[PDB]
């Protein structure tokens, strides 16, 4: 059982909306300390971490911690019309329903059946970029090809893309409003699905602070945080 | 060729 | 004959917005004191009454009174690109034709021909909502059911739905900035069609004061109004 | 070869946008003078002339001058993310290639292999409407009819149109904020074609100040500036 | 079921 | 009729 509080249901509804892109439904796991969630998306290619610490809530109370399985789709539709000032409550009692409160201009409260849903990586650099960054490289790289190469060294960071003619090239240095940081251990490349990065960046939002970690021909680990201590997490397999 | 997370 | 001008026609084209989702044409009746149209819609469910006093138009002069018909979808192409500031005018002559003048930045004129189209309640119930609780309701319930039932008690109003697995409640009380007043004489119980109050909350606008009267399996009336003297009502036959 | 740098993608693409609408692709001719490019339609009734002056370029430098064919529906993809803010560079060497980069938050560099692409009017009438009156008056006519007649006198410009039954008249005179300037030699009238119109004022803004000239069952010329300096013409065959 | 306004 | 830029 449980009840927990978010000020702010649009913005949470746009968490969810990011996570349904990759997959259909998950494991919510409700403890004292906040909720998190992990799962891969159908074709085993791209995890998705999420974790909502307590200090996020206005209110957050755990008697018994629990496993939820949610369908992301059903959640979606109903926090739709959660506007950017309503609060929004998730409360559960011992029976296997989901309460979802949406309070704003009324008091609107959903009762939901409750479904059962059943190794850190040596990245060699870590770049920060405002999401409008990856969603303008990914599209432009989606016009040449199905693939994008990442390629980062000191005070540059380059996206690179090319099909059977056009090619296109998104780099960044530090004098960029584009990228935040830059850290490099060494000249890092890699390439990724371009699909894959579309849905991953998608629910991404312009002007937000992505971090993004990846080694040679390894995985690449993006993330970005909500109110801070917030966090999302994707970890995308690559196109070695 | 897209690996999967299965190979890391 | 008659010469009426209304400033604004955009206004005026989302009231005959309104008006088309229920009905496709209606008779519109122009006489000395104001416009007045009355239909039902195809399935004899709901009806229709919008009054236009002639103190709503900064002109209005009617030679002799008459009654023409209006297709109002066609109207409504018509009126589609009136701006908010836009000048509207209705000029009809001896011959069947109706002339509609939008005059803003040019003075657009177009001339359509006319085609002839041919019991107090004891509601005790009565609530003044912001136009996006009805249609947040709305949708909230359509999520779950073709039906909503609305519930009024003194200093609540509720307005519910259940489907084959999940429910939603939609609750007000004064504290709510979405209700605007209360007067219950009695505990008061009906339902309605989801369908049917989609559309006639479609046109509806999210900050517009609409009043709502019903009694136990009664219809339910439907009220907002246009530049305080005008008004459209729905009266809507109950789900009993 | 040359490098040519326009600040304000946005802006290019929306011109481009502009001339893609009745043409597929066209040559441009980069002189030291600045660009110009010439097409007719598919179905030879409309020319399109653009000349952009090396005054409206931040940066214009012209090795040896040439020209380059242009797909217009590539080239408008790739500039569809420009931002009103945003430095937009053509850039080509002496191979078969054109460099555009979009430089604003980031630097994207695409690559787009380059392929070839192989009578003074005495007008009696002209008129400066703001763009939105166009636009209004296309579609106010198309409700109509596929024809609309343009009919030019001292202080006063008339589009009308009518149809089986319905008919559109929009008028302007130097009353109305929406007719900027009227010069006429004598009564001017022509018709012309309400798609063509409507694909020349779709790219067409609502604040831009557009020229038009035309003569007795004549063709209509219709231009609009671009940083003054710059202009787009189109030469539309007459309706006789 | 749903009346009609034809019944009140 | 539409006439062609061809006509002029």
């Amino acid at each position: 059982p449980f009840e927990i509080v978010f000020e702010g249901a649009k913005e949470f509804a746009q968490l969810i909306d990011t996570a349904s892109k990759l997959i259909d439904e998950a494991a919510f796991k409700v403890t004292e300390d906040g909720i998190s969630m992990r799962a891969m998306d159908p074709s085993r290619v791209v995890l998705i971490d999420l974790n909502l610490p307590s200090s996020i809530f206005s209110k957050y109370e755990v008697v018994e911690p629990e496993t939820i399985g949610v369908n992301l789709d059903h959640l979606k539709k109903i926090l739709k019309r959660g506007k950017a000032k309503d609060t929004l409550i998730l409360k559960k009692g011992e029976e296997n329903f989901l309460e979802i409160t949406i309070q704003g201009t009324a008091t609107r409260t959903f009762r939901v059946p409750l479904i059962d849903v059943e190794p850190e990586l040596p990245f060699t650099a870590k770049v920060v970029v405002l999401g409008e960054v990856l969603k303008d490289a990914v599209k432009d790289a989606s016009l040449v090809s199905d693939s994008i190469k990442f390629i980062a060294r000191e005070n540059e960071f380059i996206m690179k893309a090319e099909g059977e003619t056009q090619e296109v090239e998104i780099k960044l240095t530090l004098e960029d409003e584009g990228l935040l940081d830059i850290e490099v251990q060494e000249e890092t490349k890699s390439a990724y699905g371009v699909s894959y990065l579309s849905d991953m960046v998608k629910g991404l939002g312009k002007a937000d602070e992505v971090t993004i970690k990846f080694g040679n021909e390894m995985p690449m680990q993006m993330e970005y945080y909500i109110r801070d201590e917030g966090r999302l997490t994707f970890l995308l397999a690559p196109r070695v | 060729k897209q690996a999967t997370l299965f190979d890391f």
